[PDB]
DNA sequence: CGCTCTGCTCCTTCTCCCATCCTCTCGATGGCTATGAGATCAACTAG
DNA sequence: CTAGTTGATCTCATATCAGGAGAAGGAGCAGAGCG
């Protein structure tokens, strides 16, 4: 479960950078490594690699 | 008439029609037939892949074979650009057919859904597109196709596509793909195909890799230890044993001297980066934006667009007579103006390509800048216009010089009015512009025909060029023999981004194969 | 007479917790993740 | 009606040290039935 944009805001900076949450940033991460993962079983990878 | 095994005649006019590899290719196909295996016309474009597919149709027809009494329903998915070409091919090789055509254009205009059903009902020849087949794969896959060819099948080369996904709903076994180059970046691409030919022969697609794509691949690189390079051998030849029945592919050399054909040359020329060129080029790779990308910041495609345009002209920044698309202002364009202006004098058509559609549209001002008589072609191009005008550059010699994009340039399109064919920008894939080269060099191209490919000297060019011939030779070590040599040129690093100037079997011979093998 | 099934010890992980509230200053970090060709389609635009 | 044009809009392709306390598990082992 990812949770909703109030548990992790993104609060502006003086000028327009919007900087993320810690939260926002570990999705990310996660959302990164599962779609790397997603392909890497689609498509050839070795087992050593998946795992 | 001409008999084969069952009961496959076919008749006697139409097999005289053909070559001797032709009908070499009929009772090839029939005797899949026979397996109920689908199979890989892999002969080198040019050849006529397609009248091979309706002689042997035809044969199956005729012979009334028996479900169904001789031949079912049939859907052929072929490239948006040759769906009349089949069309015609079929009226003419065969009217007894009926070849209804799923497209915008067509010849129905009713909704689709009745003409699917109407030709699954009359038995018919369903011509259609790879979009068409991504699109209704629901309204396609209910009607027991009986044959499934794909015509310049390798755009199925994606396993995870949604055309391939398509493409491998349908049922039945007879399954055909004719593609020139079944093969053209890696092997992944030809499991593929198998898998829609032959569903089980090369294993799952992650056993195909870690047994054949690993090793073969290993095998290429400079630096491979010999143990790998017999490793690679070894796989190698196993995979041609395995694909030997299911893939037909005849090169223009076991033909020539039973075809004809023509001289074919394959010049290259290092284009040398002009001033401004060689400034913009200097300073994009010194450019933070490189340096970031080298660090993996971000996606690398961005940098290997830009520095593509840059060694394609000046269109990152523009600079009366130095407007936009200027020729003087960029190297390749000076050679392709000493080449086009030797080539009119020499009243001959040149048949010029490029990777890229915007630089067409570069290279379509400047012929407008020259005296050069041209008609382009491109995706923008509509496709009703399409085949109109191939043939209209074929049928007279007043256009000279032919402008294209390889995507809808290359693809069962016959050029032979063309003589010359300049191939103007570098692709990632080899396969992409040998199809274009190969555009003139077919039958009836009654002249000589030379390839020129324009290539910018130590920039990302050259890079690529290495990448494609990397690519050929994989592609050479597991179709036209696994005997090939080590490409030892470069290591092929992430280092593109610089700027280098030039200046029964008896059980011996079993075991005497087995121990072969296992020596190595 | 060896096998089991306790159940005691001892260690060893292993986890958790560490007053309230309030004021100020100061330093760092605060990113996109790209491109283009071809095909469909539906909107107009002209004929 | 019919080509032609034009946006969207999709798909596909390209690359490499001054903590402490308590609780849970495991291991070793004495010993007691017991078959």
């Amino acid at each position: 479960p990812v949770p909703p944009l109030s548990v992790r805001p993104a609060v502006v900076m003086q000028g327009s950078a919007r900087n993320q949450d810690d939260l926002t940033h570990k999705l990310a991460d996660i959302v990164k490594i599962n779609n790397q993962l997603r392909r890497n079983e689609q498509n050839g990878a070795a087992a050593h690699v998946i795992a | 008439d001409a008999e084969f095994d069952e009961g496959f005649k076919v008749p006697g006019f139409l097999f005289k029609k053909l070559f001797k590899y032709q009908q070499t290719g009929v009772r090839w196909l029939w005797e899949l037939h026979c397996q109920q295996a689908g199979g890989i016309l892999g002969d080198e474009m040019g050849l006529g892949r397609t009248i091979q597919i309706i002689a042997f149709l035809a044969g199956l027809s005729y012979s009334k074979i028996r479900r169904f009494e001789g031949l079912g329903p049939t859907v052929i998915v072929c490239p948006t650009t040759v769906m009349h070409q089949w069309v015609k091919e079929f009226h003419t090789w065969w009217p007894p057919f009926r070849v209804a055509i799923l497209h915008e254009t067509g010849s129905y205009t009713h909704k689709k859904e009745k003409l699917i059903r109407d030709v699954a009902h009359c038995h018919g020849i369903l011509i259609t597109s790879y979009s068409y087949i991504r699109l209704m794969q629901d309204d396609i896959s209910r009607y027991d196709w009986h044959y499934v060819i794909l015509d310049e099948g390798h755009k199925i080369r994606n396993p995870n596509a949604a055309v391939t996904l398509a493409c491998k709903q349908f049922r039945t076994p007879h399954r055909i793909i004719l593609s020139g180059s079944p093969m053209q970046n890696n092997l992944r691409e030809l499991w593929s195909l198998f898998d829609f030919i032959f569903p089980g022969k090369l294993g799952t697609l992650p056993v195909f890799m870690e047994q054949f794509s690993v090793p073969i691949t290993m095998g290429g690189y400079s630096n491979a230890s010999p143990v790998q390079v017999k490793t690679a051998y070894k796989c190698a030849c196993v995979l041609r044993d395995t694909i030997n029945p299911y893939l037909l592919r005849r090169m223009k050399s076991d033909v020539k001297m039973s075809l004809s054909l023509p001289d074919k040359n394959e010049q290259v020329l290092f284009c040398r980066l002009t001033d401004e060129q060689h400034k913009v080029y200097q300073n994009f790779v010194d450019s933070k934006e490189v340096y970031r990308i080298l660090n993996g910041e971000m996606q690398i495609f961005s940098g290997l667009i830009a520095l593509r345009k840059i060694c394609n002209h000046p269109d990152l920044f523009s600079g009366e007579e130095d407007q936009f698309g200027y020729w003087k202002r960029s190297g390749k364009m000076i050679v392709v103006e000493s080449l086009l202006k030797i080539w009119h004098k020499q009243g001959q058509r040149v048949l010029l390509f490029s990777q890229s559609r915007q630089m067409l549209d570069i290279l379509e001002v400047f012929l407008r800048a020259q005296k050069y008589t041209y008609l382009k072609m491109d995706g923008t191009t509509t496709i009703a216009s399409r085949q109109p005008l191939i043939t209209r550059y074929n049928e007279d010699t007043s256009i000279f010089v032919f402008l294209l994009t390889t995507r809808v340039g290359g693809l069962g399109v016959n050029l032979t009015g063309a003589n010359r064919v300049v191939i103007y920008d570098p692709d990632w894939n080899p396969s992409t512009d040998t199809q274009a080269r190969e555009r003139a060099w077919r039958i009836g191209q009654k002249k000589q025909v030379t390839v020129y490919r324009l290539l910018t000297a130590g920039t990302i060019e050259e890079k690529i060029y290495h990448r494609q011939i990397f690519k050929q030779f994989l592609t050479n070590r597991v179709l036209k023999d696994p005997k090939q040599r080590r490409f030892f040129k470069s290591n092929d690093l992430y280092e593109l981004f610089t700027l280098t100037s030039p200046d029964p079997l008896a059980s011996s011979s079993l075991l005497a194969k087995m121990r072969a093998r296992n020596h190595l």
